[PDB]
C-alpha cells in the first residue's frame, strides 16, 4: 500500500518526458530550404537539431499560433 | 455496450436490484410479468440456492420437474 | 452521524425476541423435567404434572 | 396519497415539525442502488468476527492462526454441543456457565471441534474469488489473526495494520464446500492467468537467491561430496561456505518414460547452496531447475513446472518447503542495509557539469536567436533527461559488478554482493528504477499539469535534498496519492458493470 | 543558557543561524477569538462590529427606535475544570445595554421619554480555553480554521472541455461577504449574461434597466458614438483616425484633398499614422455604410411627434432618408470592431424581453420567484434590496479592497454595497479580458484564498442570531404600548443563544480535539479546511484546489496533509505563517537592502510576495552579511533560478519555514521521499502517550516548542525559587523583580493528575524540578504526558537492527524482544468512562439498590452497602460496577420453570437485573466514582458520603492555598519591617497574626506596609467566598434529562501492555504490526552480549524511499555511544576533569556549527547533573533542512568508539553462530499508535437482532457480526459455494425462523439447515403488496 502511489507517479512522469524527448529525434541530415516558405536555414540550426525543416521564424510563429488558440 | 446489455434482463427481480426500482416495478406490474428465478442475482435476493455450482445440480433437477407431470 | 444510510431505526434492537441460548435451554428444560417425572413413581408423576 | 406512495413526484411533503421530508413507501424500496437490502452491505451475519492480522511463517499453507478468545466465542454452540456430547455438562445452561467460566477443561474440547472444521478468511476489498479463502484453524495466544505469507499475494495484504474477517461454515455442506473449493491449497493458480498466484513474495525469495548464488573464492572451494545430505553437513558446521563452486553427486529424476519415473545420477557442477536446496525439490524435476541463481522470476517458473508435471498435491507441500527454507537462510544470511550500501558513482558531479554546460550552449543560442523559445525548453529537457540516463547506468555499472575479488591467482570481477543490489537483482524488492533515486540523481519532476520542470532534482536521497528540490518533489508526490485515492473508486465501478452483464 | 536547559542540552548540528525563534504555535486560535469577544470602541471585527451593523433597530417607521449602547461579558458560570465534569458548556452571559427612544406624532424628531434599559441577557456565548479549545458538553473541541474563496470579483476561464470547440470562455463573479451573488458570463455567441445566485440565466442588460437606465444610456455607457452628419445632401461621417484599425476599408475613404486609401486595403500603421498626423476630422461618405451601423440615441419626428427610430435600432439606406428629411443633422452610431471593441452589449439588448424600468424589474422578480404574479412595488423593492441595501448586502472591507484591487482603483476602502458604478465598472473590465488585454485569476492562488477562524465565524453566527431576532423586535415595536414594554420583553434569549449554540455544537468545523498527543493537539489547532460552510465540497472540486500550489511556500505545509478522501482539502499551517491584516496568508522574510542582508523582517502576503525576488534559505553570507557568491539560487515570480548578488530584494528567514509542526519533527527529512514524509507526520500524531516519558535520541529541535506551546505542560508564570514540591502541586516563591508590589505572595501551580482524555488515553502531569531549585520565568515546571524535561517525547526510542528474522517481519510486520514488554515501556494507560442510569419507565422507577435477584456474595464483595463499586477495587470482565434493577412484574413463567422454582425454592422476583457490569475482556482498576442526582430526590447513602468527601478535600485545598499564601505574604511584611526598625530576633517571637500593628517613620515604607494589609484582608475574605461557593456547588441538585432519576459514572484505569496486533511506526512512514514477542534468549546479540530490542526488515527501506530512518538509526547508534561512554566514566567516578574534557569534545565536532557551549556552566554542581541526564544517550538535533550530514554522523561514531559503517556483526541467539555480513544496528525513535489490537478484535456467535430487520445488530457492544456485502457474494458465486452463500444470507442473518432452528441443530450435533425465506425479502413482498401491486408466489 501507498508504495503503489509512488509507483504510479514514476510511470506518469516518465511517459510525459519521453514524448517530449522524442519530439527532437536524432541523427538527421538534409537540405537548407524551409519547407513552409524557403527562408535560409543557418547551419547552426542544422547542427543543433539534426534534420531541422523549419526556419527560426517558422519555429516561433507556429509555436506562437498554437498558444493563441489556447 | 456492457452497461446497455446488462440493462435487459429476463428476471424483473434482478432488474430492481441495480436499475431504477420505481420504473422497473411499474413497467413490470402492468405487464403481469412472471419471474421464474433461473438467474443468480434473484435467487440471492430471495435467499435460496444459487442456480450454479452446487446448486446447479438442484436447480437443474428441479427445473425439469417443471413443465412436466 | 456520517450522513450515511445508517438511520436511527437501524439500531433499534428487538427486545421481544427470544435469543437461542434461552430457546435452547427451554427445549432442554422440558427434557429434564420429563425424565425426572418418569424416574419417579407413576402416581407422583400424575400428581406433580397436575399441580 | 401520492406523498405516501412516492413522495417527490409532488412538492415534497415534510415530516411534522422536522424540516427533512418524510420517507415514503417508494423511498423504502429504492436507494443507491436499487434495493438497499441486496446492495453492499449486504446484511450483517452471525458467527463472524475480525481483528488485525499478523504473520506466522510457521504455518502450513492450509492453516491460519486464530485467537483463543475469538475461537471460544465463535464456536460457542459447537462447544455447548461437544461438551454435553461427551458428558462433561449436565445441560446446555451448564455448558454456557462452563465456557463463561473459561474452565480449563473446555480448551481440550475446543481443539476437537476445531480440527477438520475450516473457517473462511476474507480481507477488505473482495476483488477475485481468492479474496475469500478457507483455512484450517490453529489456536493462538494473542488477539491477532495469523495469515500464511504465501496467500498475502492473493489478498493483496500487507501488514501495516490491515484487518480480516472470519466466518464459520456452519452447515455440513458449507464445510465440504469450503474444503473442496475455497481451501487455500486448492486455489494456488490465478483464474485470470493459469500462472501460480502463491509465488514466494519477498523475504523468502531474497533467501533462496543468496543461497543458490556463487562467489569467486570461499570456504569449500572445489571439494567433492557424496550427495546433498553431506553438503548440508559441510555447511552447518562452518567448514564450507554456502556459496562455493563444488562438484557433488546428485540424483535427479525424469518421468520421461510412459508415465514412469527414470532416475539419473551425475556429478553435477554446482555450489554448496544449490546442493542443500535439492533436498527439497520433489522427484521428477531436473537438477537444472535449481542449478541457476534463482531470482523471484526464476523461482516462480519452478513452482509452475512442478504443478504441470507432478500435480496439485506435490506442488502444495513443495511450496511450503520453499517458504520455510527461504525464511531460515534469509535470517542466517544477515543481509541488511546501512548508509554505505548506497554507492554513488564517482563520476556524478562530472556528468552534471557536462549536461549543465549543455544547457549553457542551448542558452547562448536562445539569447542569440539561433533557436526559438519553445525549442529551447524542449532542448534543455533532453540534455537533462540524458544525463539522468548516464548517472543511472553509471552507478548501475559500478553497483552491479564492482565487487572485485581474487581467487588464488590474480584478479577477477563478478556480480556484486552489495546488500541493496542483491535485493533488486533477485527481485525481492526495488528495481534499478527506484535505486536510481537513492544513489543517482532522482529524475526531473513535473507539477500536476504534466509539464515537466526545466531544473531537475540534481540531488538524491543519500545526499540531502534542499528546500526547492523537496518542494518540487512535492507536486508529483501529492498528485500521486490523490490519483490512487480516486483510482480506488474507478476499479470498483468497472468490475461491477461487468458482473451485471455476465 | 537557561535553567531547564542547564539540566540537559541537545547537541545541535546545522549551520544556519536561527534569526527568528518559533512564535507561539497556537497564535492563530487564541488571537482570533480574543478579537471576537472584546470591547473595541470602533468597528474592527468583533461583537461590537456585528452589533453596529444591524443596530440601531427601528420600528416600522412608527418612529419607535431601539438603539445599541454597549455590551459586557458576565463571569463564567463554571470555570474550566468545573464545567467539564458536570457537562455544561463553558460560556459567559452576554449583557448588552439597549436604549428605546420614541418620537412624537407628529414629530420633528425627539422623545416623549426614553427608557435606557440596562443590559438585557441574550444567551451565554462559549469561551475559549487558555490553550485554544472550547468546552461544549464537558468535552474539549477545536474549531478548525477554514480556507474559502476571498470576497471580491474574480475573472475565470472554463477553457477547453466547454462545448468541444476550444474557443475558451470568460466569466466574472462578484462574491460579497453577505448577500446574493452577482455572476457575469459570456457564451460562444459572445452574449453577456447574468445570473443571481446560481439561478436561471438572464440577458445581462436587464440590470441596467433596473437601475433606471433606458436603451439610450446603455449605448452611451458601453459604446462610443460615431456621429453622422447630413451636410448638404447625403451623409458625412466623423472619423477617428484609430477606428479603422482591425478592419478593412469599406469604400473610397478620402479626405483633405488627397486619397489616402482606396477601397479594399486594410487600415494599418501606415494609414493611421497618416490620419493622426494629418488631422483628419471629417470625411465624406456614401449612404450605405450605416446599413450596418446601430443608431445610438432616440430620434423622433419634430412635426408629427412620432418615434422614427428607437435607441439601439439599426439604420438602413431607407431608414436614414426618413430621419434625414425630418431635419435631423445628427445620427449617433456604434463603433463595432470584433478584435478591439466587440459589438457585445449591442447584441444583448436584442435578447432582452424588457424595455422600461418596471419591465425589467418584473423579469427579475419573475426569475427569482416564478409562479407568483409580479407587482410594481414588489419588483422595484426586490432589486434595491439585492445589491444596494446596507442590511441584505455587504462586501466588508476585505471584499471592497480586493474589489478595488482587482479593478485597478486607488481607494482601499469604500462602499460596503455595490453601486450603479461598481456593477458597471466590473462589466467593463470583464469585456477587456475577452479582447485580449488582461488575464484571468485562478482559485488556487493563496492571494485569492482567505483564512477565517473561530473569532470571525462566531461573529457571523451571532449576526444571523440578530437578524432572526431583529424581525421579532421590529414586530413588537410596531404595536408596543406606551411606557410599559421595555427592551427585554421583546428580545428573547433562546433565539440568540441557539444561533450561536448551533455552530460550536454540530458543525464540520467544530470537532473533538485530536488529543492523544501534544503534537496531535497542536497540529489540530493549526489546521485548515476548504470544506463545509462557504467552502468547496469533496464532490465539487476538482483536482486543482487539492494540489499543492507554489504560493504555499511558507504558508501551507506541502507535506502534512491527510492521506484519505480529502487530500489537499485540509493541509496544515506552516510554522512561521501568520494571517494578514486583511486576512490573507503572509510569511516572514529578511529585507535585503542593496547587497547586504538585514535582520529587519517584513510580512509579505501572497500577492505581495510574487513581485519581489526572494533569496533561498540555505545561502552562505559572511562578515557584514554579503552574499558569498556572485550568483545565488533564488525564486522570484513563481519560478526558481540563479540570480545576481545585488538584485535580490529579500531572503528566506529559516530553512524550516516551508513545513508544519508535524513535518518539522521528522529528522533527516531531507533524505525522505515526500510521500512517506506525509505518512510520517500523519502517524506521528497517532502516538499514544507512554507509561514512562522517554525522549527522542534523534531529534530536530522543535520538540521543546511543541511541548511548551501545547498546553499539556505546566510552564512557570513568574521566575523565582520553589517553596514546596508535591506530586500534586508546585509553589514558586517569586523573585522580587517580577513580583508585583501588592498581594506579594507566590505563584502556585496545581498539577493535573491521572485523568481521561478524549481518546481514552491518560493525561497526567509530573513535576520536573526539585525542592529549592532556581527557575526563571518561562521555564518548564512540569511535564505533560509524552513530554520529557521540556522536550516532546511522543514515544520511546530503542535499539533497532535491520535483518530478516525467520520471516517474523514478512511484510512490514515488526519483531519485538521480551525485554520491552517486561520493561513495561510501551505499556500504555487508558481511562474509559462507564455510566449507569436510573430511569423512569412506564412500569415504575429503577433503583440503584444492591439487592440483585439470583446473585451470590461473590459479587457483593466488591460492592458497598449502597450498591456502588468501591474506589480502588481491581476488577476484570464481568464484575459489577453499579447494581441496578428495573421494574418488570408478573413474569408469567412456564410450568417447567414453575416446577423448578418449587423444587429449589427461589422467590421468582418482580424485578429485572440491569446493573452496569465490566465489558468482557477489558480489565482494570477503579479510580473514581461520581453520582449525579435529580434536584429533590434524596441522595442515597454512598452518594452522600461522596459529596461529604468532596467537601473535606475542597476545604483542605483552599486552606492550603491560604496557609502558603499567608506565610508567603507575612514573610514579605517581615522584610519591609526590617528596613528601618530591624529587630530580627525580637520580631518573630510574638504571634505572626499580631504583626499588622507595627508602623514606620515618615517615608514610603509606611505606605508600603499599608499595601500588604489590603491584600491580606482580601485573601482573608476572598478565601471565604471561594470556600462558600465551592460548598454550595457540591450539595446543589445535579440537573439531569427527562425520565432520569440519578446517574453513576465509574472511571476505570486499564493498563494495557503490548501484544501482537498493535500498530507501530517510526517517524518516516514505516508502519508495522508487532508479530511475535520473542524471548531475550533468542534475540540477535553482539560480541558484548547485549541483545537488540527490535528486528526490522531491510526490504521495507529501498522500495519506500524513506532513507532518513537509516540515518536516524546510525545517528541514534552514535548518540547511544556517547551515552555508553559517559555511563562508564560516571560509574568509574573519574572526576569532573576527565568527564568535562570528553563532553566538551562532543559539542564542537569538526567545526562550523551553530551550537556554542561551555565551560561557563558552574564547573561542578551544574556540570555533574548534566552528565547524569546524558548517560541514557546524548540527545542530538537534526534540523529539517539544516540537518546533520554523514560526515558529522561518522565523526560522532568515532567519538563513541563505534564503527563508521553503522553496521556490526551479530549472533543468532538460538544457534549462537555468527550472522554472515555486517548488519546495521542503532537507535530509532519509535511510536506505538492507538490501533491497539484488543480494541479492534470482535467476535459474535449469536447476538442481538435489529427490530425492523431481524438482522445481527450491535447492542451490548458484543458487536454485530461482520457485514457480508455484494462483493463478498460474488466471491461465493465464483466458487460453487451455493450452500455457503445460502446459509450466509439466510440462517446466519435474515431468517427469523431459520436461525433458531439451526442453533438448536448445532448443539444437537446435526449440521444441517432448514432455511426457508429471509425476512428481508418477506418485508419487500409486504412493502410491495402495500403499494397497489399484487405480488404473489405462484405454483408449487
Ligand atoms: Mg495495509
Ligand atoms: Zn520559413
Amino acid at each position: 500500500e501507498a508504495d503503489e502511489a509512488y509507483s504510479v507517479t514514476e510511470q506518469l512522469t516518465m511517459t510525459g518526458i519521453n514524448r517530449i524527448r522524442q519530439k527532437i529525434n536524432a541523427h538527421g541530415i538534409p537540405v537548407y530550404l524551409c519547407e513552409a516558405c524557403g527562408n535560409p536555414i543557418p547551419e547552426a540550426r542544422r547542427k543543433i537539431f539534426p534534420g531541422v525543416t523549419l526556419c527560426v521564424e517558422c519555429q516561433a510563429y507556429q509555436e506562437r499560433q498554437r498558444k493563441h488558440y489556447a | 455496450g456492457i452497461t446497455k446489455a446488462s440493462l435487459a434482463t429476463e428476471s424483473f427481480i434482478s432488474a430492481a436490484s441495480f436499475q431504477e426500482t420505481t420504473r422497473v416495478l411499474t413497467e413490470a406490474a402492468v405487464a403481469g410479468k412472471r419471474d421464474e428465478l433461473r438467474g443468480l442475482k434473484e435467487n440471492v435476493i430471495v435467499g435460496r440456492l444459487i442456480p450454479a455450482g452446487t446448486g446447479y445440480a438442484y436447480h437443474q433437477d428441479r427445473m425439469r420437474r417443471r413443465a412436466a407431470g | 452521524g456520517d450522513d450515511e444510510d445508517s438511520h436511527l431505526g437501524d439500531f433499534i434492537e428487538d427486545t421481544t425476541l427470544e435469543l437461542p441460548l434461552d430457546s435452547a435451554t427451554t427445549e432442554s428444560l422440558r427434557a429434564a423435567t420429563h425424565d425426572v417425572l418418569a424416574g419417579l413413581t407413576a402416581r407422583e408423576a400424575k400428581v406433580l404434572r397436575m399441580r | 396519497v401520492d406523498a405516501l406512495l412516492d413522495n417527490g413526484r409532488r412538492g415534497r411533503a415534510i415530516t411534522g415539525s422536522n424540516k427533512r421530508p418524510l420517507k415514503s413507501l417508494a423511498d423504502m424500496i429504492k436507494g443507491k442502488q436499487g434495493r438497499f437490502r441486496q446492495n453492499l452491505l449486504g446484511k450483517r451475519v452471525d458467527y463472524s468476527g475480525r481483528s488485525v492480522i499478523t504473520v506466522g511463517p510457521y504455518l502450513r499453507l492450509h492453516q491460519c492462526g486464530l485467537p483463543k478468545k475469538m475461537a471460544l466465542e465463535l464456536f460457542k454452540p459447537f462447544i455447548y454441543g461437544k461438551l454435553e456430547l461427551r458428558g462433561l455438562a449436565t445441560t446446555i445452561k451448564a455448558a454456557k456457565k462452563m465456557v463463561e467460566r473459561e474452565e480449563a477443561v473446555v480448551w481440550d474440547i475446543l481443539d476437537e471441534v476445531i480440527r477438520e472444521h475450516p473457517v473462511l478468511l476474507n480481507r477488505a476489498p473482495t476483488l477475485h474469488r481468492l479474496g475469500i479463502q478457507a483455512f484450517e484453524p490453529v489456536l493462538i495466544e494473542g488477539k491477532a489473526i495469523q495469515l500464511h505469507p504465501l496467500v498475502c499475494a492473493a489478498y493483496n495484504a500487507d501488514f501495516d495494520g490491515d484487518q480480516m474477517a472470519v466466518h464459520v461454515p456452519l452447515t455440513l455442506e458449507a464445510q465440504l464446500e469450503a474444503r473442496a473449493l475455497m481451501m487455500s491449497t486448492n486455489n494456488i493458480l490465478s483464474p485470470a492467468n493459469g500462472e501460480p498466484i502463491i509465488v514466494p513474495s519477498q523475504d523468502v525469495v531474497l533467501g533462496l537467491y543468496y543461497m543458490t548464488r556463487d562467489c569467486v573464492n570461499a570456504k569449500g572451494e572445489g571439494m567433492v561430496l557424496t550427495g546433498p545430505k553431506e553438503a548440508e553437513r559441510l555447511y552447518r558446521s562452518g567448514l564450507a561456505s554456502l556459496h562455493a563452486r563444488v562438484k557433488v553427486r546428485i540424483t535427479e529424476y525424469e518421468k520421461d518414460a510412459n508415465g514412469e519415473l527414470v532416475a539419473k545420477t551425475s556429478l553435477k557442477d554446482t555450489t554448496v547452496g544449490r546442493a542443500i536446496l535439492w533436498m527439497i525439490v520433489p522427484k521428477g524435476l531436473p537438477y537444472s531447475i535449481v542449478n541457476q541463481a534463482l531470482g523471484k522470476k526464476a523461482i516462480s517458473k519452478m513452482l509452475n513446472t512442478c504443478y504441470r508435471i507432478l500435480g496439485l498435491k506435490p506442488t502444495v507441500i513443495f511450496a511450503d518447503q520453499i517458504m520455510y527454507t527461504g525464511f531460515a537462510y534469509a535470517a542466517r544470511s544477515g543481509a541488511s542495509v546501512g548508509i554505505d550500501d548506497m554507492v554513488i558513482p564517482e563520476k556524478k558531479h562530472e556528468i552534471i557539469s557536462e549536461a549543465e554546460a549543455e544547457v549553457a550552449e542551448i542558452q547562448e543560442q536562445f539569447q542569440s536567436g539561433l533557436v526559438t523559445a519553445g525549442e529551447r525548453y524542449n532542448k534543455v529537457i533532453d540534455i537533462w533527461a540524458a544525463a539522468n540516463d548516464r548517472v543511472s547506468k553509471a552507478m548501475m555499472d559500478n553497483l552491479q559488478t564492482e565487487t572485485v575479488i581474487n581467487r588464488d591467482g590474480q584478479e577477477e570481477k563478478q556480480v556484486s554482493f552489495n546488500s541493496i543490489y542483491m535485493m533488486a537483482d533477485s527481485g525481492a524488492r526495488g528495481s534499478a528504477a527506484q535505486i536510481r533515486q537513492l544513489a543517482g540523481m532522482r529524475g526531473l519532476m513535473a507539477k500536476p499539469d504534466g509539464s515537466i520542470i526545466e531544473t531537475p532534482i540534481t540531488a538524491n536521497f543519500r545526499e540531502g535534498l534542499n528546500v526547492l528540490q523537496y518542494f518540487i518533489s512535492t507536486h508529483g508526490a501529492r498528485k500521486g496519492l490523490a490519483d490512487t485515492a480516486l483510482k480506488t473508486a474507478n476499479s470498483g465501478y468497472l468490475t461491477r458493470r461487468l458482473v451485471d452483464v455476465a | 543558557y537557561s535553567y531547564t536547559e542547564k539540566k540537559r542540552i541537545r547537541k545541535d548540528f546545522g549551520k544556519r543561524p536561527q534569526v527568528l525563534d518559533v512564535p507561539y504555535l497556537l497564535s492563530i486560535q487564541l488571537d482570533s477569538f480574543q478579537k471576537f469577544i472584546e470591547q473595541d470602541p470602533e468597528g474592527q471585527y468583533g461583537l461590537e462590529a456585528a452589533f453596529r451593523s444591524v443596530f440601531p433597530i427601528q420600528s416600522y417607521s412608527g418612529n419607535s427606535e431601539l438603539q445599541y449602547v454597549s455590551y459586557r461579558l458576565g463571569e463564567p458560570v463554571f470555570d474550566v475544570q468545573e464545567c467539564q465534569i458536570r457537562g455544561v458548556t463553558y460560556s459567559a452571559p452576554l449583557r448588552v445595554k439597549l436604549r428605546l427612544v420614541i418620537y412624537e406624532r407628529e414629530a420633528p424628531e425627539g422623545t416623549v421619554k426614553d427608557i435606557k434599559e440596562q443590559e438585557v441577557y441574550m444567551g451565554e456565548i462559549p469561551l475559549m480555553t487558555d490553550n485554544g479549545t472550547f468546552v461544549i458538553n464537558g468535552t474539549e473541541r477545536v474549531i478548525v480554521s477554514q480556507l474559502h474563496r476571498s470576497p471580491g470579483v474574480f475573472f475565470d476561464s472554463d477553457k477547453g472541455k466547454t462545448h468541444s470547440s476550444g474557443k475558451v470562455l470568460y466569466n466574472a463573479r462578484i462574491i460579497p461577504y453577505r448577500g446574493s451573488w452577482l455572476d457575469f458570463e459570456f457564451d460562444p455567441k459572445d452574449n453577456l449574461f447574468v445570473r443571481i445566485d446560481r439561478r436561471r440565466k438572464l440577458p445581462a442588460t436587464i440590470i441596467l434597466r433596473a437601475l433606471n437606465y433606458t436603451t439610450e444610456q446603455i449605448l452611451d455607457l458601453f459604446f462610443e458614438k460615431v456621429i453622422f452628419e447630413i451636410r448638404d445632401n447625403k451623409l458625412q461621417m466623423e472619423l477617428v483616425p484609430e477606428r479603422l484599425r482591425g478592419e478593412t476599408a469599406s469604400f473610397d475613404i478620402e479626405a483633405n484633398g488627397k486619397v489616402y486609401v482606396e477601397k479594399g486595403r486594410r487600415i494599418t500603421a501606415r494609414h493611421i499614422r497618416q490620419l493622426e498626423k494629418d488631422d483628419v476630422k471629417l470625411i465624406e461618405v456614401p449612404v450605405e455604410y450605416i446599413a450596418g451601423k446601430v443608431v445610438a440615441k432616440d430620434y423622433i419626428d419634430e412635426s408629427t411627434g412620432e418615434l422614427i427610430c428607437a435607441a439601439n435600432m439599426e439604420l438602413s439606406l431607407d431608414l436614414l432618408a426618413k430621419l434625414s428629411q425630418s431635419g435631423h443633422k445628427r445620427i449617433e452610431t456604434l463603433f463595432t470592431n470584433d478584435l478591439d471593441h466587440g459589438p457585445y452589449i449591442s447584441e444583448t439588448l436584442r435578447v432582452d424581453p424588457t424595455n422600461d424600468r418596471l419591465s425589467a424589474l418584473v423579469e427579475i422578480y419573475r426569475m427569482m420567484r416564478p409562479g407568483e404574479p409580479p407587482t410594481r412595488e414588489a419588483a422595484e423593492s426586490l432589486f434595491e434590496n439585492l445589491f444596494f441595501s446596507e442590511d441584505r448586502y455587504d462586501l466588508s472591507a476585505v471584499g471592497r479592497m480586493k474589489f478595488n484591487r482587482s479593478l485597478l482603483r486607488e481607494e482601499i476602502e469604500g462602499s460596503g454595497i455595490l453601486s450603479k458604478d461598481d456593477i458597471i465598472d466590473v462589466m467593463k473590465k470583464l469585456i477587456d479580458i475577452r479582447n485580449g488585454k488582461g488575464e484571468v485569476d485562478d482559485i488556487d492562488h493563496l492571494g485569492n484564498r482567505r483564512i477565517r477562524s473561530v473569532g470571525e465565524m462566531a461573529e457571523n453566527q451571532f449576526r444571523v442570531g440578530l437578524v432572526r431576532v431583529e424581525r421579532a423586535v421590529k414586530e413588537r415595536l410596531s404595536l408596543g404600548d406606551l411606557d410599559t414594554l421595555m427592551p427585554q420583553d421583546m428580545i428573547n434569549a433562546k433565539p440568540i443563544s441557539a444561533a450561536v449554540k448551533e455552530f460550536f455544537g454540530s458543525s464540520q468545523l467544530s470537532q473533538f480535539m485530536d488529543q492523544n498527543n501534544p503534537l496531535s493537539e497542536i497540529t489540530h489547532k493549526r489546521r485548515i479546511s476548504a470544506l463545509g460552510p462557504g467552502g468547496l465540497t469533496r464532490e465539487r472540486a476538482g483536482f486543482e484546489v487539492r494540489d499543492v500550489h507554489p504560493t504555499h511556500y511558507g504558508r501551507v505545509c506541502p507535506i502534512e496533509t491527510p492521506e484519505g478522501p480529502n487530500i489537499g482539502l485540509i493541509n496544515s499551517l506552516s510554522v512561521y505563517a501568520q494571517t494578514n491584516e486583511y486576512g490573507f496568508l503572509e510569511t516572514p522574510y529578511r529585507k535585503v537592502t542593496d547587497g547586504v542582508v538585514t535582520d529587519e523582517i517584513h510580512y509579505l502576503s501572497a500577492i505581495e510576495e510574487g513581485n519581489y525576488v526572494i533569496a533561498q534559505a540555505n545561502s552562505n553570507l559572511d562578515e557584514e552579511g554579503h552574499f558569498v557568491e556572485d550568483l545565488v539560487t533564488c525564486r522570484s515570480k513563481g519560478e526558481s533560478s540563479l540570480f545576481s548578488r545585488d538584485q535580490v530584494d529579500y531572503m528566506d528567514v529559516s530553512t524550516q519555514q516551508v513545513v508544519s509542526v508535524g513535518a518539522s519533527l521528522i529528522p533527516f527529512l531531507e533524505h525522505d521521499d515526500a510521500n512517506r514524509a506525509l505518512m510520517g507526520a500523519n502517524m506521528q500524531r497517532q502516538a499514544v502517550p507512554t507509561l514512562r516519558a522517554d525522549k527522542p535520541l534523534v531529534g530536530t529541535g522543535m520538540e521543546r516548542a511543541v511541548a511548551v506551546d501545547s498546553g499539556v505542560t505546566a510552564v512557570a508564570k513568574r521566575g523565582g525559587v520553589v517553596q514546596y514540591v508535591d506530586a500534586s502541586r508546585i509553589v514558586i516563591k517569586v523573585n522580587e523583580d517580577e513580583m508585583y508590589p501588592g498581594e506579594a505572595g507566590i505563584d502556585i501551580y496545581n498539577l493535573t493528575k491521572y485523568t481521561r482524555s478524549n481518546q481514552n488515553t491518560c493525561i497526567n502531569q509530573m513535576p520536573c524540578v526539585s525542592l529549592g531549585e532556581p527557575v526563571e520565568r518561562g521555564d518548564v515546571l512540569a511535564d505533560g504526558p509524552s513530554t520529557d524535561l521540556g522536550e516532546l517525547a511522543l514515544g520511546q526510542n530503542m535499539r533497532v537492527a535491520f535483518m530478516p528474522w525467520n520471516g517474523y517481519n514478512f511484510e512490514d510486520s515488526i519483531l519485538v524482544s521480551e525485554r520491552v514488554v517486561q520493561e513495561d515501556r510501551f505499556t500504555t494507560i487508558h481511562i474509559q468512562e462507564l455510566a449507569c442510569v436510573s430511569r423512569d419507565t412506564k412500569l415504575g422507577p429503577e433503583e440503584i439498590t444492591a439487592d440483585i435477584p439470583n446473585v451470590g456474595e461473590a459479587a457483593l464483595s466488591k460492592l458497598d452497602e449502597s450498591g456502588i463499586v468501591y474506589i480502588g477495587a481491581e476488577v476484570t470482565g464481568g464484575d459489577i460496577l453499579v447494581g441496578k434493577v428495573t421494574p418488570k412484574g408478573e413474569t408469567q413463567l412456564t410450568p417447567e420453570e414453575k416446577l423448578l422454582r418449587a423444587i429449589f425454592g427461589e422467590k421468582a422476583s418482580d424485578v429485572k437485573d440491569s446493573s452496569l457490569r465490566v465489558p468482557n475482556g477489558v480489565s482494570g482498576t477503579v479510580i473514581d466514582v461520581q453520582v449525579f442526582t435529580r434536584d429533590g430526590v434524596e441522595k442515597d447513602k454512598r452518594a452522600l458520603e461522596i459529596e461529604e468527601m468532596q467537601l473535606k478535600q475542597a476545604k483542605k485545598d483552599l486552606s492550603e492555598e491560604l496557609q502558603i499564601l499567608e506565610a508567603g505574604l507575612f514573610s514579605r511584611i517581615r522584610a519591609v519591617l526590617v528596613a528601618g526598625g530591624v529587630e530580627a530576633e525580637k520580631l518573630d517571637k510574638l504571634p505572626r497574626d499580631r504583626w499588622l500593628e507595627l508602623g514606620l517613620t515618615d517615608e514610603e515604607k509606611q505606605n508600603q506596609l499599608e499595601q500588604l494589609a489590603e491584600q491580606y484582608d482580601e485573601l482573608k475574605h476572598e478565601f471565604e467566598k471561594k470556600l462558600e461557593a465551592k460548598r454550595r456547588k457540591i450539595t446543589q441538585g445535579d440537573d439531569l434529562a427527562p425520565g432520569v432519576l440519578k446517574i453513576v459514572k465509574v472511571y476505570l484505569a486499564v493498563k494495557r501492555r503490548i501484544q501482537p496486533g498493535d500498530k507501530m511506526a517510526g517517524r518516516h512512514g514505516n508502519k508495522g504490526v508487532i508479530s511475535k514477542i520473542n524471548p531475550i534468549e533468542d534475540m540477535p546479540y553482539d560480541e558484548n552480549g547485549t541483545p537488540v530490542d527490535i528486528v526490522l526488515n531491510p526490504l521495507g527501506v529501498p522500495s519506500r524511499m524513506n532513507i532518513g530512518q537509516i540515518l536516524e538509526t546510525h545517528l541514534g547508534m552514535a548518540a547511544k555511544g556517547i551515552g555508553d561512554k559517559i555511563n562508564a566514566m560516571l560509574k568509574q567516578q573519574q572526576e569532573v576533569a576527565k568527564l568535562r574534557e570528553f563532553i566538551q569534545r562532543a559539542y564542537d565536532l569538526g567545526a562550523d556549527v551553530r551550537q556554542k557551549v561551555d565551560l561557563s556552566t558552574f564547573s561542578d554542581e551544574e556540570v555533574m547533573r548534566l552528565a547524569e541526564n546524558l548517560r541514557k544517550g546524548m540527545p542530538i538535533a537534526t534540523p529539517v533542512f539544516d540537518g546533520a550530514k554523514e560526515a558529522e554522523i561518522k565523526e560522532l561514531l568515532k567519538l563513541g568508539d563505534l564503527p563508521t559503517s553503522g553496521q556490526i556483526r551479530l549472533y543468532d541467539g538460538r544457534t549462537g553462530e555468527q550472522f554472515e555480513r555486517p548488519v546495521t544496528v542503532g537507535y530509532m525513535y519509535m511510536l506505538k499508535l492507538n490501533h491497539l489490537v484488543d480494541d479492534k478484535m470482535h467476535a459474535r456467535s449469536t447476538g442481538s437482532y435489529s427490530l425492523v430487520t431481524q438482522q445481527p445488530l450491535g447492542g451490548k457492544a458484543q458487536f454485530g457480526g461482520q457485514r457480508f456485502g455484494e462483493m463478498e457474494v460474488w466471491a461465493l458465486e465464483a466458487y460453487g459455494a451455493a450452500y455457503t452463500l445460502q446459509e450466509m444470507l439466510t440462517v446466519k442473518s435474515d431468517d427469523v425462523n431459520g436461525r433458531t432452528k439451526m442453533y438448536k441443530n448445532i448443539v444437537d450435533g446435526n449440521h444441517q439447515m432448514e432455511p426457508g425465506m429471509p425476512e428481508s425479502f418477506n418485508v419487500l413482498l409486504k412493502e410491495i403488496r402495500s403499494l397497489g401491486i399484487n405480488i404473489e408466489l405462484e405454483d408449487e
